[PDB]
């Protein structure tokens, strides 16, 4: 049942896309190799985390 | 789209485009990724730069760029991945079964992160999460 996964994946990808809206989310101390995180680093991150969103989209389209 | 939203987003467009070329490469976006601690494989990469890359020439341009940053469905199918998991069609999962898929399948996130989604899913805090309300919140 590879719909468990890709179904998770979706949901944590959108959630994470949604939580780095919120610049003290607790999403933001995952990045354990940052020492300062500043704005540049979490522009990028919220760049990354929306591509991440649109590839877990796709894998579950395909698995469902 | 507001016009501070189109510079802030041609300002994250530069950091990912070393080349002032125009346009992110794969191997631009792993860069990014790996200043950032993590270690993307070469196809995780080429899957990222797929679905932006709306002409199909293997590259993100900004006008690609802006496009999926400023971007329907989606709602419905975030719905049927929570579905998946509501088994007898509760329209609920188990603050405690979500703890567990979010942690221990897919991406895992922390602790920490289940706890913020499960405090701001679980309105009424009986450890049920209506995750169609859940859907709404962050759409
Ligand atoms: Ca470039
Ligand atoms: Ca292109
Ligand atoms: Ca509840």
């Amino acid at each position: 049942n590879r719909q468990i996964p890709a179904a998770a994946s979706l949901i944590q990808t959108a959630w994470r896309c949604y939580a780095a809206e919120n610049p003290d989310s607790s999403t933001w101390k995952i990045y354990i190799r940052i020492s300062q995180l500043r704005e540049h680093h979490r522009a990028t991150i919220k760049v990354i985390r929306r591509m991440q969103y649109f590839v877990a989209k796709k894998k579950f389209q395909q698995a469902r | 789209l507001t016009e501070e939203q189109i510079a802030e987003f041609k300002e994250a467009f530069s950091l990912f485009d070393k080349d002032g070329d125009g346009t992110i490469t794969t191997k631009e976006l792993g860069t990014v990724m790996r200043s950032l601690g993590q270690n993307p494989t070469e196809a995780e990469l080429q899957d990222m730069i797929n679905e932006v890359d709306a002409d199909g020439n293997g590259t993100i341009d900004f006008p690609e760029f802006l496009t999926m940053m400023a971007r329907t469905d989606s709602e419905e199918e975030i719905r049927e991945a929570f579905r998946v998991f509501d088994k007898d069609g509760n329209g609920y999962i188990s603050a405690a079964e979500l703890r567990h898929v979010m942690t221990n399948l897919g991406e895992k996130l922390t602790d920490e992160e289940v706890d913020e989604m499960i405090r701001e899913a679980d309105i009424d805090g009986d450890g049920q999460v209506n995750y169609e309300g859940f859907v709404q919140m962050m759409t």
